[PDB]
RNA sequence: GUUUAUUAAAAACACAGCACUGUGCAAACACGAAAGUGGACGUAUACGGUGUGACGCCUGCCCGGUGCCGGAAGGUUAAU
RNA sequence: GCUUGAGUCUCGUAGAGGGGGGUAGAAUUCCAGGUGUAGCGGUGAAAUGCGUAGAGAUCUGGAGGAAUACCGGUGGCGAAGGCGGCCCCCUGGACGAAGACUGACGCUCAGGUGCGAAAGCGUGGGGAGCAAACAGGAUUAGAUACCCUGGUAGUCCACGCCGUAAACGAUGUCGACUUGGAGGUUGUGCCCUUGAGGCGUGGCUUCCGGAGCUAACGCGUUAAGUCGACCGCCUGGGGAGUA
């Protein structure tokens, strides 16, 4: 979660949060408890991941 | 165990009893009994001061130990008994030095059960000890309000008081009312909750049951003439007035606490 | 993997913010990913590892 | 008589009462003719997260074979004792003796 | 299920010898032992509806074997249910 | 006044508004500025521009403290946050740490239903 | 069940049950120039007041008026 | 009588199978307090709502309830409904390896009995979040809706009831035979284990396809192919799964 750097620093370059929290994990927990749509969203996500 | 009576003869149709097989079927312990003469609701002037009281069954008073002074001596619960003067049951207990006393019976307490009053008592239900030694957030009954005086809070059946704070020489207590009250922390209190909760589930069923607990009828105010009650009179049913006591003071809302002496000790009124 | 007290091994199999890493990344055949995760959780109870990096 | 692995943290300020406790606990095991296989005192070790804040605490690993009743009263001993925070007793996984 | 020492004891009591562990009296007695032990378990719990399904498999299977042994040798049947205290 | 010389910039980016609070290392706030309090009410208070002018305006109003070092703590998602920390090192601050402190439940409370728009 | 002893026994009163409200104990409340007493040797699962009146299905909308509860900013406001 | 069906015993394996008890960490809400100050929240835009009685933000302490991120996977277990932190206790089943034992003890099953999501009902608790009803704000021609702000039953626990679902692989159960390929998961045997290998042999499962079947679509060794046993059900649409 943290970053620090010594005096050679210019830019933020914190892409630790395109790794874990920001993009998916908080936008997922904005909306409803189903049990049902996730079983089919994961079903078609794993059925789309195919060659 | 609550039991609906079978509806033979109306009068029994709606009765719910609270039977207890663990109460002592027999005579109470005699040298802790004394005469309790019934008053009728009437003061030393003869006048009815509290209305609706009178008749009912003959009762003998049972000296219940609310103080719990025998500190450090253990006591085994000899039995549980029916007390007519209270909602709760009383446990007759036997100290190790051969002294019997009646205490209010807490919730889990059966016959053959060790209780122990005093500072170094174990924290388990039935043990009376000062509230600077009880943990915060514990259900506690038979609470003293002044140290040494006797228990006066949470005595009626199924009733507890939660200790919520220990700020200094005082403990903040959530009374069963919902009221937050400060009590001095040297005041003893008995652990657990007092134990006949199902008392509130009984339904009495007929008019004579109320009569035999000593509760005379209540004539309602609007059925009277104007000379009797402020509600009075009127050619069929006629209310038209703001509801009052029989002495003209507003019922239905009007707050009647005036103390100013114990307002220091009230952290929050009930709601 | 079988053990949870070896927190060097467990600390390899965890991310920088306390989260268990998927077997899609680290190899780790599924039996040992299950033993692994269950050992990580037993270690987080004992405060050998952290639950997160914002305690 | 089955196997158990007991660990428990101790409050750091009562660290000097640690080996005494150990003895008593081990004594309780020998009250039931159960045997104790390893025993480790891991020292005051830094906690990964604060608990009542209280950082660095004193860990004791035990690994005892015993009947389940003395393990149960050992658990209640860990309940009431204010010294010990976070016990954990586990599975058989038949008797171990090694380090980590 | 049942202890190894318990199963060995029942095989030793009901079989022709040890290693005769599939005979009809032996299977019936092992099922009986487990049925009674789980009477103790299901007096408590009472909402372990999954374990009970295993128990009713034990009851039904015991019943099938008693029916077999009844229509093969009735003397073994009467000695068996006499010894196990079943049939009520 | 009181001359703290190190603080923390808690930026609270949400979808509708970013709110920047500059405090000390004890956690006592020294001065705040929201994107909605900088003009541009409405669809324009959730933009990176509004967040950066919110952060410029929060860099002002803590001149009374002489803050030179600060950590950055970032909550929530939002069109803000990234631009926000940029505005902070466009205001002479030595930006030391950038932590992201978004609250993530470990499957806690049930989130609300919504949005059949 | 009770009631107009002596023209009214009833659909009226009562009632169990329900609800609202007051009451933290030196309780509210009542009798009492006061002391005191009843409430109660009870303690909110208790006690007082008010309405409705077993049980079953239910109890809709209105807070502008009158009351009550709460608020404290401003206006007005006694003795001094 | 016999062992190739069915079952018992020995040793292990994997598992969110069940029931009871305890505990842990994040987060939401509430309460008390510190800093601090003019907005916060919300939306397509707004307003209702909260806020100088000091909100929102932020830090500290506390209470409480529910759910258990990451692992997590057309992964696993269960007859089905379903089951997801960690630990203990009680307990069911499955599968594998070699050997021993019983000896057809088997398959299906009308009536019968049991289990059976969710909502709902009864009694007693609990009540943080979410949220039918409800209220207000908008939107609109209207808006008893979608959207916003609140919000009660309910959701949670104990015991009892109900007895249903697109309770669905829209595919009854049991058994036998019939070309293949790529995986997943869990056992086991053999070989320089010369490593994250090579060769087999089981259990469960996913995708694609051959013959065959099928109205077609598709199914395709887990069949909707080729057969056998027993059960359940169908007979034009509506009326009506109603009286």
């Amino acid at each position: 979660i943290k970053v620090r750097e010594n005096e050679p620093f210019d830019v933020a370059l914190r892409r630790f949060k395109r790794s874990c929290e920001k993009a998916g994990v908080l936008a997922e927990v904005r909306r409803r408890e189903f049990y049902e749509k996730p079983t089919t969203e994961r079903k078609r996500a794993k059925a789309s991941a195919v060659k | 165990a609550v039991v609906k009576c079978k509806p033979t003869s109306p009068g029994r149709r709606h009765v719910v009893k609270v039977v207890n097989p663990e109460l002592h079927k027999g005579k109470p312990f005699a040298p802790l009994l004394e005469k309790n003469s019934k008053s009728g609701g009437r003061n030393n002037n003869g006048r009815i001061t509290t209305r609706h009281i009178g008749g009912g069954h003959k009762q003998a008073y049972r000296i219940v130990d609310f103080k719990r002074n025998k500190d450090g001596i253990p006591a085994v619960v000899e039995r549980l008994e029916y007390d007519p003067n209270r909602s709760a049951n009383i446990a007759l207990v036997l100290y190790k030095d051969g002294e019997r006393r009646y205490i209010l019976a807490p919730k889990g307490l059966k016959a053959g059960d060790q209780i122990q009053s005093g500072v170094d008592a174990a924290i388990k239900p039935g043990n009376t000890l000062p509230m600077r030694n009880i943990p915060v957030g514990s259900t506690v009954h038979n609470v003293e309000m002044k140290p040494g005086k006797g228990g006066q809070l949470a005595r009626s059946a199924g009733t507890y008081v939660q200790i919520v704070a220990r700020d200094g020489a005082y403990v903040t207590l959530r009374l069963r009312s919902g009221e937050m009250r400060k009590v001095e922390a040297d005041c003893r209190a008995t652990l657990g909750e007092v134990g006949n909760a199902e008392h509130m589930l009984r339904v009495l069923g007929k008019a004579g049951a109320a009569r035999w607990r000593g509760v005379r009828p209540t004539v309602r105010g609007t059925a009277m003439n104007p000379v009797d009650h402020p509600h009075g009179g009127g050619e069929g049913r006629n209310f038209g007035k703001h509801p009052v006591t029989p002495w003209g003071v507003q019922t239905k809302g009007k707050k009647t606490r005036s103390n100013k002496r114990t307002d220091k000790f009230i952290v929050r009124r009930r709601s | 993997e079988i053990d949870y007290k070896d927190i060097a091994t467990l600390k390899n199999y965890i991310t920088e913010s306390g989260k268990i890493v998927p077997s899609r990344i680290t190899g780790t055949r599924a039996k040992y990913q299950r033993q692994l995760a269950r050992a990580i959780k037993r270690a987080r109870y004992l405060s050998l590892l952290p639950y997160t990096d914002r305690h | 008589m089955r196997h158990y692995e007991i660990v428990f943290m101790v409050h750091p300020d009562q660290s000097e009462q640690v080996p005494g406790m150990i003895e008593r606990y081990t004594a309780a095991i020998t009250g039931a003719e159960g045997k104790i296989h390893r025993l480790e005192d891991w020292g005051r070790r830094q906690l990964a997260y604060p608990i009542n804040k209280l950082h660095k605490a004193h860990y004791v690993l035990m690994n005892v074979e015993a009947p389940q009743e003395v393990i149960d009263e050992l658990e209640t001993t860990f309940r009431f004792n204010d010294a010990v925070i976070r016990s954990m007793v586990m599975r058989t996984k038949h008797a171990v003796t090694e380090a980590s | 299920s049942l202890s190894t020492e318990a199963t060995a004891k029942i095989v030793s009591e009901f079989g022709r010898d040890a290693n005769d562990t599939g005979s009809t009296e032996v299977q019936v007695a092992l099922l009986t032992a487990q049925i009674n032990h789980l009477q103790g378990h299901f007096a408590e719990h009472k909402k372990d509806h999954h374990s009970r399904r295993g128990l009713l498999r034990m009851v039904s299977q015991r019943r099938k074997l008693l029916d077999y042994l009844k229509r093969k040798d009735v003397a073994r049947y009467t000695q068996l249910i006499e010894r196990l205290g079943l049939r009520r | 006044r009181k001359q703290v010389s190190d603080g923390v910039a808690h930026i609270h980016a949400s979808f509708n508004n970013t709110i920047v609070t500059i405090t000390d290392r004890q956690g006592n706030a020294l001065g705040w500025a929201t994107a909605g309090g900088s003009g541009f009410r409405g669809s324009r208070k959730s933009t990176p521009f509004a967040a950066q002018v919110a952060a410029e305006r929060c860099a002002d109003a803590v001149k009374e403290y002489g803050i030179k070092n600060l950590e950055v703590m970032v909550k929530g998602p939002g069109p803000g946050r990234e631009s926000t920390i940029r505005a902070l090192n466009a205001a002479g601050f030595r930006i030391t740490n950038i932590t992201d402190v978004t609250p993530i439940p470990h499957n806690g409370c049930r989130p609300p239903k919504k949005r059949r728009v």
